[PDB]
C-alpha cells in the first residue's frame, strides 16, 4: 500500500530514516575520542624555530639510500656453471 | 586438418566428475554442467565464511539455553566470566553445557556471584573491600 | 564546494578543566605520540588518504610513535578524525640496549622495558 | 680451462641437451585463455 | 573473614580428595594453536599446521585453562 | 675478449674506478661471453689502464 | 566440494600412540628407469638418500 516513488534513498521523495539510540551513542563515543585528540594535539613539545633542522641529516641519508638503489638497478651476472648444469638433463646411470 | 584436440574427452570428464551428483541434464551435458560446477565452487568458499559464522551462532544459542536453565542470562554469564578472568570461549562453553552440567553449573554460579559482587560495589560506591572473586590477578 | 578545512587555534588552545579531565601537565609536555587509526580512509578525500599513508597508519589498530612537534601535529590536525592520539608514557624510562628485546607497549600507553609473563 | 674440466666431468653434448641462451627467445603471446582472449587486446 | 575461612576449608578438603585419589577420568580445557580444546585421556585432536616434531613423539601441553 | 679470472678483472676494474667515482662502479660479469660491462662511459680511462698493465 | 566427496571421522589405525607408536607405513616400491630424463631426480634419490631413509 505504501510505495516510495522511484528509488528509496535518492530523489526528491525519499524513504525517511530515523536516528536510533545506539547510533547516537556511537557518534557520542567518536566525539569523545576526538575531543581527547584535540587536547593531546593542543599540547606541543617543541616550537618551529627549535625544530627547524633536527632531522635533515637523517632525511638526506635516507634519500641518498633511495638514490643509491635506483642508480644500482642493473642486469645480473651469467654463469658457465649454469649453462653446463643445463647439460645435465641427459645424465643416465649406465 | 593438422593439430586437432585429442584429450577433450578427459577435459569434459574432469568437469563432469565434479558435476556427477547433480539433478537433470546438468550432470551429463557439459555446457549446463560447467555452468553449475563454477557456482558450486564459489558457494563452497562463501560457505566456509558462513560455516564459521553459523557455528558461532549455534554455540551462542546453546550457551543461552543452558544459562537460562540455570536462571542466568547469556550477557551476564559471558561478561561475568570475563570479569572473573576465565577465558573459556563459546565452543568449550557450549561443550561443557552439553556434556558436563555440574561444571557448567559451577561456572554459572561463579558468574552470578561476580554479578552480585559488581552490584554490591556499585551500590556501595565507596572504598569497601573489592570482593573475593572480583580481585584482579596482575601480570608483569 | 567541498574543500579542505582550516581548524581554529581556539579549539587547539587547551584549558585547565581540560587538563584535569585528561590529566596532563602543560609545562613539561609529553614527548611522543601513540597514534592509532580507528577509521577507514574510504569515503574520505584523497589528501586525507595521502596523509594517512605518510604517517604510516595504513593498517588499522596498529599503533605508531610520532614526534610531538608542530609539523607532525599539523598532519595529525588534518587527519584527526580517523585516529586516536595518546601520550607515550615511560614509567621505567627509555629502553636501552640490554632491555630492547623485552618490551611491550600495553593498552595504557606505557612502554615497559621488562616483560616477564609472570604474576605479580 | 676450468670450463673444459667441467665438460670432461659432465655428460655428452648431443642434440637432446641443447638450450637457447636465456633472454634470446621471447615467448609468443597469442589470443587464447582468459587474460589474452575475449577481446584479444 | 568467614568467607575466606570457608574458602580455606573447601580448598583444603578438595586438596585431600586429590591426595587420596577420589577421582577418575579427568578432563581439561587446553589452549593450543590458537584454539581451545576440551580433551580427556586417550583422546585425538587435529591441529591445522605442522608442529616441527617427529611422529610418535611425547610432548607436554601446558596452557591448561581448566582441569576437572 | 677476456680469458681467465674475469672476477679478478672485475675486482681490479672496481678498485681502479672507485676513486674516479667515489662509489663502487656497477658491473656485470658475463663468463659465457667473457665480457664485463660497467655502468658509465669509461672507454678512454680503461684503454689507457689496459695499456699501462700491458694488454 | 564436501557434498560431492566422501567423508569420515577422525581415527587411528589400532588406537595408535596409546601404549606405543607403530609406524603405519609398511612398504615403499620405487619404479625407476636407468635412462629416463624424467627419472633423473629419482635416480639421484636412489644414489644418495634412500640408504639413509
Ligand atoms: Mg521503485
Ligand atoms: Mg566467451
Amino acid at each position: 500500500r505504501g510505495r516510495i516513488p522511484g528509488r528509496q534513498w535518492i530523489g526528491k521523495h525519499r524513504r525517511p530514516r530515523f536516528v536510533s539510540l545506539r547510533a547516537k551513542q556511537n557518534m557520542i563515543r567518536r566525539l569523545e575520542i576526538e575531543a581527547e585528540n584535540h587536547y593531546w594535539l593542543s599540547m606541543p613539545y617543541m616550537t618551529r624555530e627549535q625544530e627547524r633542522g633536527h632531522a635533515a641529516v637523517r632525511r638526506r641519508e635516507a634519500f641518498e639510500a633511495i638514490k643509491a638503489a635506483a642508480t644500482s638497478k642493473f642486469p645480473p651476472h651469467r654463469f658457465i656453471a649454469d649453462q653446463l648444469d643445463h647439460l645435465n638433463v641427459t645424465k643416465k646411470w649406465s | 586438418l593438422r593439430n586437432r584436440v585429442t584429450d577433450r574427452y578427459f577435459r569434459i570428464q574432469e568437469v563432469l566428475k565434479h558435476a556427477r551428483h547433480f539433478r537433470g541434464r546438468k550432470n551429463r551435458c557439459y555446457r549446463l554442467a560447467v555452468r553449475t560446477v563454477i557456482r558450486a565452487f564459489v558457494k563452497c568458499t562463501k560457505a566456509r565464511y558462513l560455516k564459521k559464522k553459523n557455528m558461532r551462532t549455534l554455540w551462542i544459542n546453546r550457551i543461552t539455553a543452558a544459562s537460562q536453565e540455570h536462571g542466568l542470562k547469556y550477557p551476564a554469564l559471558i561478561g561475568n566470566l570475563v570479569k572473573c578472568q576465565v577465558e573459556l570461549n563459546r565452543k568449550v562453553l557450549a561443550d561443557l553445557a552439553i556434556y558436563e552440567p555440574k561444571t557448567f553449573k559451577s561456572l554459572a554460579a561463579l558468574a552470578s556471584r561476580r554479578r552480585h559482587e559488581g552490584f554490591a560495589a556499585a551500590l556501595g560506591d565507596g572504598k569497601e573491600p573489592e570482593g573475593i572473586f572480583s580481585r584482579v590477578v596482575q601480570y608483569h | 564546494k567541498f574543500t579542505r578545512s582550516r581548524i581554529p587555534e581556539k579549539v587547539f588552545q587547551a584549558s585547565p578543566e581540560d587538563h584535569e579531565k585528561y590529566g596532563g601537565d602543560p609545562q613539561n609536555p609529553h614527548k611522543l605520540h601513540i597514534v592509532t587509526r580507528i577509521k577507514s580512509t574510504r569515503r574520505r578525500p584523497y589528501w586525507e588518504k595521502d596523509i594517512i599513508k605518510m604517517l604510516g597508519l595504513e593498517k588499522a589498530h596498529t599503533p605508531q610513535v610520532h614526534k610531538n612537534i608542530p609539523s607532525v601535529n599539523a598532519k595529525l590536525k588534518v587527519v584527526k578524525h580517523l585516529i586516536r592520539i595518546k601520550p607515550l608514557k615511560l614509567p621505567q624510562g627509555l629502553p636501552a640496549e640490554e632491555n630492547m628485546s623485552n618490551t611491550c607497549l600495553k593498552s595504557t600507553g606505557e612502554l615497559v622495558v621488562q616483560w616477564h609473563l609472570k604474576p605479580v | 680451462a676450468r670450463a673444459l674440466d667441467l665438460l670432461r666431468g659432465l655428460p655428452r653434448v648431443s642434440l637432446a641437451n641443447l638450450k637457447p641462451n636465456p633472454g634470446s627467445k621471447k615467448p609468443e603471446r597469442r589470443p587464447r585463455g582468459r587474460r589474452r582472449g575475449r577481446k584479444c587486446g | 573473614v568467614e568467607e575466606t575461612r570457608h574458602h580455606a576449608e573447601v580448598v583444603k578438603k578438595v586438596n585431600e580428595m586429590i591426595v587420596t585419589g577420589q577421582y577418575g577420568r579427568l578432563f581439561a580445557v587446553v589452549h593450543f594453536a590458537s584454539r581451545q580444546w576440551k580433551v580427556t585421556s586417550e583422546d585425538l585432536i587435529l591441529i591445522g599446521n605442522e608442529l616441527d616434531l617427529a611422529c610418535g613423539e611425547r610432548i607436554r601441553l601446558e596452557k591448561v585453562l581448566l582441569v576437572g | 675478449k677476456v680469458e681467465g679470472d674475469i672476477w679478478a678483472l672485475q675486482k681490479d676494474v672496481e678498485d681502479f674506478l672507485s676513486p674516479l667515482l667515489g662509489k663502487t662502479p656497477v658491473t656485470q660479469v658475463n663468463e659465457v661471453t667473457g665480457t664485463l660491462r660497467i655502468k658509465g662511459y669509461f672507454d678512454q680511462e680503461l684503454k689507457a689502464w689496459l695499456l699501462e698493465k700491458g694488454f | 566440494t564436501a557434498r560431492g566427496t566422501p567423508s569420515r571421522f577422525l581415527a587411528s589405525v589400532l588406537h595408535n600412540g596409546l601404549g606405543r607408536y607403530v609406524q603405519q607405513l609398511q612398504r615403499l616400491s620405487f619404479s625407476v628407469s636407468r635412462d629416463g630424463a624424467s627419472s633423473r631426480g629419482a635416480r639421484e634419490f636412489v644414489e644418495r638418500e634412500v640408504i639413509d631413509f
